[PDB]
C-alpha cells in the first residue's frame, strides 16, 4: 500500500507543523523556516527509503526567547518526543522521564500515536521539577487556536495577572473559569491558577477582552 | 399547545440569570460576586438605550 | 456482515454537499463527529462547525463554545424574525460558560457553585436538595433575590 | 468597609433610575411621616408628589452611598448626582 | 489612555497590538466612527467644492496665502450655490457631538440594573410565540432541522 503511507506521511507533517506553530506561541525559539515544512521536504528529512515515517529524530529541543524569558523569567528549555506504538509502554513512559529529568528541561511533550496505558495516568504526575503534557497525534493534527471560533488566548504573567486582580479588585476565586484540559489551555501549557486574558470579537460591540483563570 | 407551555423557557432562564445585576464598577456578577462579564456585552450599553 | 463500515467515519448519518445561494460547494454532513471532519483531508478544519455545542467545546474549548452558543441563539431567532438584542444572547452564553464548562439550566446544570439550598428548591427537585443540604450540614449565605 | 474620598470617585455622576425611584420613595416615607419639607407645596398634601417637587429643587436632604463589590462605598449626596 | 496588562503605557506603535485592547475600546471605536461620519460629511462638501470649481479644502492649508479667505476670487455665484447645496455652520457641528456623545453616555447600563432577568425574559418571550412543533414554509424542502 502506498495510499495509506501518504496519507500518514502528510498527516503526521500536519501534526509536526502544529506543534511548530505551539511551542512558538508558548514562546520558544522557534522561526518561520522550521515552522513552514513542506511535505516534500518532510520526506526528505523524517522518512527512510521505504516510506515509513520515523518519530525518533523529529523530537527537537526548543528554549524560551529574549521577550518570553523576559516576560517569564523561569521557563526553560522545552523537549517533545514523538512516540510509534499504538498503545505505548510503561518502560519507555520511564525512559522518556528519566530523559527530562536528567537533561533538566522545565517540561516535555509526549507524543503518542492511537492512545496510552491506563496505569500511566499514576506514573506522569511524579515529577517535582519538571511537568509532563502527553497528546494524542490526532489531537494536534490541525491546531484549534487557528479556528474562527477560537478566539486569541494570551497567557499573562504573574505581574500582569496581579495587576489585573488589583486593578478589577478582585480574588482569584472571582474570575470566570477555564478548566484544565479544555483544548486551548492544553495549547498554552496553562498551570492551575495562570490566567490568560481571551481578546473575543463581537459583531455589536467590536473587539473586546476577557478573562479565565485555570481550575 | 403554546398557552400550555407559555412561561417555560422565561421560568427557567429566569433561575439561571436572575440573580446577575450590573455592579457599579461596570461589571455583571452573580449573587456570589463572581465575575460573569467584565463588562456587559463587552459595551457596557444599555439596549433599552 | 453486510453492515459494517469499510469506509468513513462510524457516526455520521449521511453527508449532502451543498450550495449557500452562490458559486462554492461545501459538504453539510449530519454526524457527531467534529475533530474527524476537520482532520479529514479536503476539508479546511480552520472553518468547520457544528451546530452542536458539547461537540465544540470538547474539541475547541470553552470560548469557541460560547461562541457557538450565541451563534446558534442569534440563528434561531434570526430564522423567525424575532429581534433580540445580542447583549441578551453574549449574557446567556457567558452565564452557561463562566464557569468553565458549558452548564445547562437543568435541575443538575443548576448545581455548579449554587449552594443555593433555597434556590434550588423553589425551582425544582425540593427534599432531594433539602435532606442534602441538611445532612452535609451546609451553611449558605442568603444572597438570592429568590 | 472603607469609605472611597469624594476626590477620587469611579462611579457614574449620574444618578440611575433605580437610585431616584429609591431616593423618591425614602423622602415620601419621610414625609408621610411628618418630616419637615423645603419646598412650597402649592396646595400639594401626597408625600410622593411632595418629594417630586424637592428632587425638581434638588433639596432632598439623603446621600447614596454606592456600595462597589469589593466592599467599598463612595457617597453622593443627592444634590451632586446629576439627572 | 491605553495600558498594557502590567499597567504600564503603550508605545504608539503597539496600540491595535491586539492584545493591548482592553475596556474603552468601544468609546474608542464610537469616537473614530463620529470623526468618520463628520469626515464623509466634509469630504461631500469639498467634492462639491471642487466640481464648482474652487478649492476642495478638505486639508488645513500650508502656504503664505492661508490667511486671507481662499475664496475670495470666486465669483459670487459658484459660492452662493455651494452654500445653497452644502452649509455646514460650526454650531451644527457642534450640536451634533453634542447630542451623539449625550446619547452615548445614556446608553450606558446603569448599575442595579437586573440584567440577567431582563435578558431572561428577552429570550423568553419571543420564544413565546413559536410553534412547539417543527412547521416549514412550504417548497423549503430542506433537512428537517428543529
Amino acid at each position: 500500500m502506498d495510499q495509506e503511507n501518504e496519507r500518514n506521511i502528510s498527516r503526521l507533517w500536519r501534526a509536526f507543523r502544529t506543534v511548530k506553530e505551539m511551542v512558538k506561541d508558548r514562546g520558544y525559539f522557534i522561526t518561520q523556516e522550521e515552522v513552514e515544512l513542506p511535505l516534500e521536504d518532510f520526506k526528505a528529512k523524517y522518512c527512510d527509503s521505504m516510506g515509513r515515517p520515523q518519530r525518533k529524530m523529529m523530537s527537537f529541543q526548543a528554549n524560551p526567547t529574549e521577550e518570553s524569558i523576559s516576560k517569564f523569567p523561569d521557563m526553560g528549555s522545552l523537549w517533545v518526543e514523538f512516540c510509534d506504538e499504538p498503545s505505548v509502554g510503561v518502560k519507555t513512559m520511564k525512559t522518556f522521564v528519566i530523559h527530562i529529568q536528567e537533561k533538566n528541561f522545565q517540561t516535555g511533550i509526549f507524543v503518542y500515536q492511537n492512545n496510552i496505558t491506563p496505569s500511566a495516568m499514576k506514573l506522569v504526575p511524579s515529577i517535582p521539577p519538571a511537568t509532563i503534557e502527553t497528546f494524542n497525534e490526532a489531537a494536534l493534527v490541525v491546531n484549534i487556536t487557528h479556528h474562527e471560533l477560537v478566539p486569541k488566548h494570551i497567557r499573562l504573567s504573574s505581574d500582569e495577572k496581579r495587576e489585573l486582580l488589583k486593578r478589577y479588585r478582585l480574588k482569584e476565586s472571582q474570575l470566570p473559569r477555564i478548566q484544565r484540559a479544555d483544548p486551548v489551555a492544553l495549547y498554552l501549557g496553562l498551570k492551575r491558577g495562570e490566567v490568560v486574558k481571551i481578546i473575543r470579537k463581537s459583531e455589536t460591540s467590536g473587539r473586546y477582552a476577557s478573562y479565565r483563570i485555570c481550575m | 399547545v403554546k398557552t400550555a407551555e407559555t412561561g417555560y423557557m422565561s421560568r427557567r432562564l429566569m433561575k439561571s440569570l436572575e440573580d446577575l445585576s450590573c455592579q457599579y464598577d461596570n461589571t455583571v456578577r452573580t449573587s456570589a460576586n463572581g465575575i460573569v462579564q467584565f463588562t456587559y456585552g463587552g459595551d457596557g450599553l444599555d439596549p433599552l438605550e | 456482515l453486510p453492515d459494517v463500515v469499510v469506509k468513513g467515519l462510524p457516526d455520521i448519518s449521511r453527508a449532502v454537499i451543498n450550495i449557500r445561494d452562490d458559486g462554492k460547494r461545501e459538504l453539510l454532513v449530519e454526524g457527531y463527529g467534529l475533530r474527524d471532519v476537520m482532520c479529514t483531508d479536503g476539508v479546511i478544519g480552520s472553518r468547520t462547525t457544528t451546530n452542536h455545542v458539547l461537540e465544540v467545546f470538547s474539541v475547541l474549548g470553552i470560548e469557541a463554545a460560547r461562541y457557538s452558543i450565541i451563534r446558534e441563539i442569534n440563528y434561531t431567532m434570526s430564522n423567525h424574525g424575532m429581534s433580540v438584542d445580542p447583549r441578551h444572547i453574549q449574557l446567556l452564553g457567558d452565564v452557561m460558560t463562566y464557569k468553565g464548562e458549558v452548564l445547562g439550566i437543568t435541575r443538575f446544570g443548576l448545581s455548579k457553585m449554587r449552594d443555593s439550598v433555597l434556590q434550588l428548591a423553589s425551582f425544582e427537585k425540593t427534599t432531594d436538595h433539602l435532606f442534602d443540604a441538611a445532612f452535609y450540614m451546609k451553611k449558605d449565605a442568603v444572597e438570592g433575590v429568590s | 468597609e472603607k469609605a472611597i474620598p469624594k476626590d477620587q470617585r469611579a462611579t457614574t455622576p449620574y444618578m440611575t433610575k433605580y437610585e431616584r425611584a429609591r431616593i423618591l420613595g425614602t423622602r415620601a416615607l419621610q414625609i408621610s411621616m411628618n418630616a419637615p419639607v423645603f419646598v412650597d407645596l402649592e396646595g400639594e398634601t401626597d408625600p410622593l408628589r411632595i418629594a417630586m417637587k424637592e428632587l425638581a429643587e434638588k433639596k432632598i436632604p439623603l446621600v447614596i452611598r454606592r456600595y462597589l463589590p469589593d466592599g467599598s462605598f463612595e457617597d453622593w449626596s443627592v444634590e451632586e448626582l446629576i439627572v | 489612555v491605553r495600558y498594557d496588562n502590567s499597567g504600564c503605557l503603550v508605545k504608539r506603535e503597539d496600540l491595535n497590538k491586539a492584545e493591548y485592547v482592553d475596556q474603552y475600546d468601544a468609546e474608542r471605536d464610537f469616537y473614530h466612527s463620529l470623526r468618520e461620519y463628520i469626515n464623509g460629511k466634509a469630504t461631500a462638501l469639498a467634492n462639491l467644492r471642487k466640481s464648482r470649481g474652487m478649492l476642495g479644502l478638505l486639508e488645513p492649508p500650508a502656504k503664505e496665502l492661508q490667511g486671507i479667505d481662499p475664496d475670495e476670487t470666486v465669483p459670487d455665484n459658484v459660492k452662493t450655490s455651494v452654500s445653497q447645496l452644502y452649509r455646514i455652520s460650526e454650531k451644527s457641528v457642534r450640536k451634533f457631538l453634542e447630542i451623539a456623545l449625550f446619547k452615548y453616555r445614556k446608553a450606558r447600563l446603569e448599575p442595579g440594573t437586573a440584567i440577567g432577568a431582563i435578558g431572561a425574559q428577552s429570550i423568553g418571550e419571543p420564544g413565546t410565540q413559536m410553534t412547539l412543533k417543527t412547521f416549514h414554509f412550504a417548497g423549503v424542502a430542506s433537512m428537517n432541522v428543529t
